[PDB]
């Protein structure tokens, strides 16, 4: 199985989730962490994609588009998860892209599981 | 715009058609065999009024029962630029309408917004002010929406937002 | 402008010029019969006197019936988007048909655009 | 500032014939342009006061209110307050029989703007 995982997506915050998915004493990891994002990466988290080479993949696009999805491949995933900003100035402008988010993907495919944040 | 059996065409009269193609409508030329009213006398004026008179609030709305009304929801606040509410009420007052045929309006938005373009709305009837913001499913409630005859929805700070992609959201 | 504004004329284009504003003003015997102008509006022919056009009237034979009757122009159809389709249902969304043929059948459940002079 | 503060029922009521407007562009934050050396040349004393010439301002009451404190001395000044590219307050003032008029411009200095200058 894979997850997908879109969003606000930055060192801190995916060594964060990386640390506590992809722990030993959590036998079942067999799962493909895919990312999704707009901007191109850049900083230190290529080198983080390279050293878990068989853990974790990285694709450019936004979520809001069907073909982006479809290249995604989401029609087999398992779940979605999503990670939020929580340092923004305005808390409901990204509380309302977050909306936007779980709108697109449930118009895309109307039955797969997401687990979003809030603020 | 559809003058009825007491208009005679003159020469050269220049009338407007609709057709698929310019070609089509060629055939045409070929042809083979107290102050109620404004001073000009347009729309409805009335006398400037305060706005504490038309501030209304939910139980005011609750008891006064609008029906066949027009709600105009706007998104904004004291910093967001203009789109001229004036320009939007005044088609909708002409005087082709008798005053008992006309339709009310309300506003759900902030009213901090508002002061800055109630200074020229005055002059209009039958108009009424309903503070709050849209996503308020008691304000929406307030104001009958669902008996109302259409739900307008704009959004003044739609142009100036940070973010490029993710508007109106 | 003429259309959809309300009134666009020199009489009040000159007076919005020079003040840049609206006056009240007196009715007057004159400057009264500009009221008398069409106006932008919607039938329905299921209880007034069209209802007996509705089963499968020719677009055509209605505007003229409406035009030599009560100087009663028709120029647009608002149908229902499963109208074509015999199955029921319950969607409400319509569509929009602009300058019909002559030769147009009339579904019961139509509605249609009109202009109507001033009384 | 009661005793010349006038509004546009009297200025259509009054005549006034060779006289000379001022235009300023200004309010509170604009800095002090400085027209007493303005004033006064006109209010000499070598011609007599029976020819002196009338002097009206079209500007914002704020500015002139501000201004005002060193110019009340003067003989024959008339004060009228609204905007000067409003037509029907130009021909109030009767700009037809006026001898010349005057524009100035309070913001010059502050305004930074590459284009737009004096526009």
């Amino acid at each position: 199985k894979h997850i997908v995982v879109c969003g606000h997506i930055t060192l801190e915050s995916v060594s964060n989730f990386l640390k506590d998915f992809l722990h030993k004493d959590r036998d079942d990891v067999n799962v493909e962490i895919v990312f999704l994002h707009n901007i191109s990466p850049n900083l230190e988290l290529e080198a983080l994609f390279k050293r878990h080479f068989t853990q974790v993949e990285f694709y450019q696009g936004s979520v809001l588009n069907p073909h982006d999805l479809a290249r995604v491949k989401i029609e087999s995933a398992d779940a979605c998860l999503i990670l939020a900003n929580k340092y923004c100035a305005d808390p409901d402008a990204e509380d309302a892209s977050n909306i936007m988010r779980v709108i697109s993907i449930k118009n895309y495919h109307p039955k797969i599981r997401i687990i979003t944040q809030m603020l | 715009i559809n003058p009825g059996n007491h208009l005679k065409i003159q020469e050269g009269t220049l009338g407007f058609f609709i057709a698929s193609d310019a070609k089509e409508v060629k055939r045409a030329f070929f042809y083979c065999k107290v102050k109620k009213y404004d001073s000009t006398g347009m729309f409805h004026w009335c006398a400037p009024k305060e706005i504490e008179k038309v501030i209304l609030t939910r139980s005011e709305a609750a008891m006064t029962v609008l029906s066949g009304h027009v709600v105009v929801c706007i998104f904004g606040d004291v910093s967001s630029a203009l789109i001229g509410l004036r320009n939007l009420v005044m088609p909708l007052r002409a005087s082709n309408f008798h005053y008992h045929e006309l339709k009310h309006i309300v506003f759900v938005g902030s009213i901090e917004y508002l002061k800055r373009e109630w200074e020229t709305l005055h002059n209009f009837p039958k108009v009424s002010i309903l503070p709050g913001t849209p996503l308020s499913r008691a304000d929406l409630r307030a104001v009958n929406i669902n008996l109302c005859d259409m739900c307008v929805i704009l959004s003044a700070n739609q142009n100036n937002i940070d973010d490029t992609s993710l508007q109106d959201k | 402008r003429t259309l959809v504004t309300g009134g666009a004329t020199p009489e009040l284009e000159a007076l919005i010029a020079e003040e840049n504003a609206l006056r009240g003003g007196y009715s007057t015997p004159q400057t009264l019969a500009n009221r008398d102008r069409c106006r932008v509006a919607q039938l329905a022919l299921l209880d007034g006197p069209f209802a007996d056009l509705g089963d499968g009237g020719c677009y055509g034979d209605l505007f003229c019936k409406a035009l030599k009757t009560y100087n009663m122009l028709c120029f647009g159809i608002y149908r229902l988007r499963d109208a074509h389709l015999s199955t029921p249902s319950q969607c409400t969304k319509r569509y929009v048909i602009t300058n019909p043929p002559y030769e147009f059948e009339l579904v019961p459940t139509d509605l249609i655009f009109c202009l109507m002079q001033f009384d």
